[PDB]
């Protein structure tokens, strides 16, 4: 006899009646049941040991849920509305926020706490935190039509004064409310419809789960797991864009091309998907070839190959850059394909130089002159960028490293 | 996958050019926003509930739609008992105004 | 489809529900008219 | 207060 | 005591979670 | 009722081993099903990690011990290893999962 029971023992075969009709939801039957009974009893007796209101919100019956809340005398109220927001019920949610004691704000003790003690969904979690779990798009919007805003996760290392009385003797799950709210704003539902335009705040939110994923050792993947999230957010929004306006609307916001920082910025926090599109990716081609429209159609590689042979040439181009600017070829020259097909071109030509110098003292001194033209390329490359910044590619110290070698 | 990281750092790559003009290795002696905002959130609602409908199915919405049956069951059946209600005074009416 | 078929059933219970209202109707005025008769 | 809405304001009950 | 309790609510968060769980998962043509 | 022990003759368990045999090994494994699942488990004794684990351990002998039907003892043992693991998975405070 050691299995466990809600209720001591069943106890009222009337009140059972009036449960089993509240479950499969026979309305006449509550309806003049709820007269005429002694008293309106939260019954329990079950394996969960629901309420009437609970139980029968459970499966739905908005007319016996619409009987039960002008009881008066019920209980576990909020409760039933955690409940059918996780269902996703909506005309029983709405027909719960219009019950008595839920004037005003009531989000964000005593409340919830289904059966004497220990509720459900954590504890710490409000309504509208359940909304934007689910991914419930009327509901989040009703709940936010009434202003229920989600509160700021605060911050890691900050200790406060309330962040630090809940860090000793709560812990552990002040790591549970964290990621529970993070997971909070960190959804299509919240994101789309809580603030003035959702890819700012999407890609700032973003960046800063990526940084709270390496602050905090656990739970690293779940934080990389909710940043992905956002990022195929902004991704799955900038794909729906129809028109040219919309997509110059989500890319660049509020010479080709002026005050693009956004993709700059997008660069700048990893989001792989949003600068891989093909729409993106057309944007971009449209300021990488720029000037010369005619390569941009061209056929093969191949004549793209003839090109770098014919811009291998320096005499024409620097003596024309040096002399005059702003020319045809002047306006050519500056673009980001022609940097480009010189810079590798140059380079090629140093291969050459090296191997003409190995098969058999002017040789010397263009090869000298040459990996100095790379020592200050570097200096001007080193120059905006902090130590620590320059050495985070592994091959951008390889490089240093053979030029280095060289000098020696 | 590797199509996406190849397109990305393909950006990075011809990105690092834009900013600063670089003339050679040889450097020798030198309102409408809020309108679309607003499209494109619409659209992305709407297309999420779509997306929403189209996966599958729910066994929970199968109880649901079994206790709504049954709820329209007992409704009518009680509809049936207060017609014949109603329909038995009038009846009973008749025969003692014709007694 | 589901959400269809959901919304059919609700839609039933309310032509259903009106069915009576109007046959109810219909009948308390039979009854009306026969209690004045007789009285 | 920065949510959008279709109506500015809900205006008939009926 | 309090161990007893925490099983109790141990137990029904279980029998809930499982239930659901029997829900998420497709349906049967019978 | 319990699957009783399988090296043990006793009388009514030899009684049934012969003329009934090769369905007393389908009612052992039968029983031991039964026994194994989280319906059973959570809802049967005072606490159920206890029976979980003694019980695991327990299919993992009679696992060994017969040569025959070790895949579904093993099944089983791995099905009440795994009630164990989603019944600590639930706990969100620290006074449950000590």
């Amino acid at each position: 006899a050691y299995m466990f029971s809600d209720r001591s023992t069943s106890l009222s075969i009337e009140e059972e009646r009036f449960l089993d009709a509240a479950e499969y939801g026979n309305i006449p039957v509550v309806r003049k049941m709820l007269e005429e009974c002694h008293s309106l009893n939260v019954n329990c007796v079950d394996y969960m040991g629901q309420n009437a209101l609970q139980l029968a919100v459970a499966n739905e019956h908005l007319e016996i849920t619409e009987l039960l809340l002008k009881k008066e005398n019920l209980s576990r109220v909020g409760d039933a509305l955690l409940l059918a927001i996780s269902k996703g019920y909506v005309r029983i949610v709405e027909a719960i926020l219009s019950h008595p004691a839920f004037a005003e704000g009531k989000r964000l003790d005593d409340f919830y706490a289904y059966d004497e003690d220990g509720t459900r969904f954590s504890h710490d979690v409000t309504p509208i935190i359940l909304a934007a779990h689910c991914q419930e798009y009327e509901i989040v919007h009703t709940l936010l039509r009434k202003g229920a805003r989600i509160e700021r996760p605060h911050d890691y290392f900050c200790k406060c004064n309330d962040c630090n009385q809940k860090q000793k003797h709560d812990s552990f799950s002040h790591s549970r409310s964290r990621i529970n709210a993070y997971k909070g704003l960190a959804s299509p539902a919240y994101l789309s419809l809580s603030s003035e335009d959702p890819v700012m705040t999407a890609l700032e939110l973003s960046n800063e789960l990526a940084v709270l994923a390496n602050i905090e050792k656990e739970f690293k993947n779940d934080y990389k797991k909710l940043s992905m999230q956002c990022k195929d957010f902004v991704v799955g929004l900038l794909d729906l864009c129809r028109n040219t306006e919309e997509v110059e609307a989500i890319l660049n916001g509020d010479h080709g091309r002026p005050n693009l920082s956004r993709l700059k910025l997008a660069i700048k926090y990893e989001v792989k998907k949003f600068v891989a599109h093909p729409n993106c990716q057309q944007q971009l081609l449209s300021i990488w070839y720029e000037n010369l429209s005619g390569l941009r159609q061209q056929t093969m590689a191949v004549k793209f190959l003839v090109v770098l042979a014919v811009a291998i040439g320096l005499p024409f181009l620097a003596l024309i850059y040096w002399f005059a600017p702003c020319s045809k070829m002047g306006k050519i020259m500056r673009g980001p394909f022609m940097k480009f097909v010189a810079h590798a071109a140059s380079f090629t030509i140093f291969l050459g130089l090296l191997v003409m110098n190995a098969a058999d003292s002017w040789m010397e001194m263009l090869i000298i002159s040459w990996v100095i033209g790379m020592i200050w390329a570097e200096c001007k490359e080193i120059w905006t960028q902090g130590p620590k910044e320059y050495l985070f590619e592994l091959w951008n110290m390889l490089d240093f490293g053979m030029l280095a070698i060289f000098a020696a | 996958d590797a199509d996406v990281e190849w397109k990305f750092a393909r950006a990075k790559l011809w990105f690092s050019y834009f900013e600063e003009g670089r003339t050679l290795p040889v450097p020798f002696n030198l309102r409408q926003y809020q309108k679309i905002m607003k499209r494109l959130i619409k659209r992305y609602v709407l297309q999420a509930q779509i997306d929403k409908e189209s996966d599958e199915v729910n066994e929970g919405e199968l109880k649901e739609i079994k206790q709504d049956i049954s709820s329209l069951r007992y409704e009518l059946l009680e509809e049936k008992s207060q017609n014949t209600e109603d329909l038995a005074e009038l009846i009973r009416e008749l025969g003692e105004k014709l007694s």
